Order: C-alpha cells, then structure tokens, then sequence
C-alpha cells in the first residue's frame, strides 16, 4: 500500500531516516528531487550485510553546492514500512558539501542517473519510487512531500508519502502542470511558472525551472534577482551571503506571486525570509531580516531559471507525479505563517 | 545553504 515517512527540518534541508542491510543500520539520507541517486558514507560507513551485493559500476554525480563518487551496489532499503530488495545505491569514497547528513535520498526522475555510472554511461538506475511502484507496493508513481517552517535547529515536522497524497498536510486543492518541454528543466521536476512582486512589479517572466527540495533558498535567474533587490530595497549582508532588509523595508515587503498551473501561489513576506530566532545558523545577527530569494547565478533564456527550494516548499504542499509526468502544489495551514 | 545535480 502507499507509506509514509516523517522527514526532519534541518534548516538548509530535510533529512529521513534510511535503513539499509538486513538486518538495516540507519542513515540520515537528504531528501533531494534535485537528484536522482540515492547513496550514503558520508558519515557512518557502509555496513555491508548479507543483502548487500557488489555490481559492475564505480558511480559520481556533480552538484551545485558539492559532489560524490564511489561503487554503486544494490541492497534492501527500508522507508518507513515500506521495502525496497535490491535498491542499486552509491556508497561513497569521496564527498564534498554533506556536512549533517549521510547521503541523499534521490527522488528526482530517473534520467538524472544516466552518465552517472562507469564504465555503463548509457545506463540508468531505477529510483526508490520507480522501485516501490514496479514491486507492486505503491498504488501509483507518485511522492508527496510536506515541508513547514520552522523555529528550531531540527524539527521533526515533514513527511515523505509514497503513492498518495496526505489531505492532513494540504489545504484547498492540488493544482497540477505538466512537466516543462524546456530543457534542461525538463530533466528535472521542472515547471514553467512566472513571478510577480505585489501586484503590479514583473520579477520572473514565464520561463522553465525546477522544483528542488535539496535547494535551500528560493533561487530566480540573475536579471530577475536585480529586479527583487531594487523592489525590496534589499542590499547584499557580509556575514549572511543573504540578502538583507532594514525593520522598514520588512514592515513594506510584499508578497511574490507564482503562477503556476493558472494559479496563484502567494509566497508572504514572512515566507520570504529566515526564521529569525535561527538567524545565528547562518552568520547573522538577532532582530535581523535576511532574505531567503537568492541568485541562481545564471541568467534568464536558459531553459532553467529558476528553482523553488525548501523555503518555498516549507509553505506549498507538492506532488511529484510520476506515472502522469506531472508537478502538484497546494497550500497549507502554514502557507500565511508568521513564524519567521 | 546547499544546492542538489546541476
């Protein structure tokens, strides 16, 4: 049947307990629709057991913020109540950019994985949703994922549904898009969508992107980071590298607007920055708004400008549909939170 | 923070 998982808020990113092996340790595995591998060793080492199983392939996968490379093996990989034998995952020798986590859970679509693997670059590696699905133990190709805001170091506040959708964690109705021709969005769980700042300031004109839960920040192609900065009034901060408000410039921030689906989706001037309790996680100052919209570092026109992160997701319910090809959002209870 | 596979 369809599962779930509780997933943890660590502030840059969301955390599940993994087990692998029989019988399983556990590893703390990012959960990433950015990425399509799942892999641990970046903190407790491999234990290897008798479901453990060698293959032919050494793997790699390059990232934004880091990398990893090691020896690709299946094993029996466990998610809440569900079971997955022969789950093909990366163990890594080498990683970079990890710190707080074991590995990622890759729930991006399976395409990623292709050229991940050497010397069989043409080969793919089947996901842990395309497995539950093909073993018949979830009902549809389908992940859910809940993400709310936070103000602790490590809330165990999400949650991970496997072949369902969760009304508990949604508010309102799912609107769905199919997935972008555009490419490279189209290899990822890539949208088009457009972004607006009040009611009346272009930001983002409709474009291709991606929606990524192992982003941190809310990230918009550079061209329209500049129009964000000049309408907020925002300036870059040294101890940050977020954008930076005056108690002014907050009490007038507007919300952004997404259209999405033929939807709009409000992302809140308090969604739009830190948690402010929590400023001291990322080298900031108490009684200080930084901002969480941040620069993708390429400009608009190349077929991925843009990616909505964990801070937008901490306010939209999403679906990553599989079998239809298609991204789901919806509100939730926490969508006009003010707890940042 | 981090970014996931550009």
């Amino acid at each position: 049947a369809a599962g779930s998982v509780p997933a943890t808020n660590q502030l840059v990113d969301y955390v599940v307990n993994v087990g692998v092996g029989s019988p399983a340790t556990t590893y703390s595995l990012l959960v990433d629709t950015g990425s399509s591998n799942t892999w641990l060793g970046a903190d407790k080492s491999y234990v290897k057991t008798s479901t453990s199983s060698a293959t032919s392939d050494k793997v790699s996968v390059t990232y934004g913020s880091g990398s990893f490379s090691g020896t690709e093996y299946t094993d029996t990989v466990t998610l809440g109540s569900l079971t997955i034998p022969k789950q093909s995952i990366g163990v890594a020798s080498r990683d970079s950019g990890f710190d707080g986590v074991d590995g990622i859970l890759g729930v991006g679509p399976v395409d990623l994985t292709v050229g991940t693997l050497s010397p069989h670059t043409s080969t793919s590696i089947p996901t842990v949703t395309d497995n539950l699905f093909s073993q018949g133990t979830i009902p549809t190709n389908l992940l859910a994922v809940s993400f709310e805001p936070t103000t602790s170091e490590s809330s165990t506040n999400g949650e991970l549904t496997f072949g369902a959708t969760d009304s508990s964690k949604y508010t309102g109705s799912i609107t769905y898009t199919p997935i972008t021709s555009t490419s490279p969005a189209s290899a990822y769980w890539g949208i088009n969508q457009s972004i607006r700042y009040g009611s009346s300031t272009s930001i983002l004109s409709s474009t291709a992107g991606i929606v990524d839960t192992g982003t941190t920040l809310t990230l918009i192609a550079s061209d329209a980071f500049a129009k964000y900065k000049k309408a907020t009034g925002a300036v870059a901060d040294n101890n940050t590298g977020l954008l930076r408000l005056t108690t002014a410039q907050y009490a007038n921030l507007q919300s952004l607007f997404f259209t999405i689906g033929g939807q709009t989706f409000e992302l809140t001037a308090n969604a739009q920055i830190w948690p402010r309790n929590l400023n001291t996680a990322i080298g900031g100052s108490a009684s200080s708004v930084y901002l969480i919209v941040g620069d993708l570092g390429s400009d608009s026109g190349e077929g991925l400008d843009f990616i909505n992160g964990l801070t937008f997701l901490e306010r939209f319910y999403s679906v990553y549909d599989t079998t239809n090809k298609r991204l789901g959002l919806a509100t939730t209870s926490f969508t006009t939170a003010t707890s940042n | 923070x981090v970014v996931x596979a550009x």
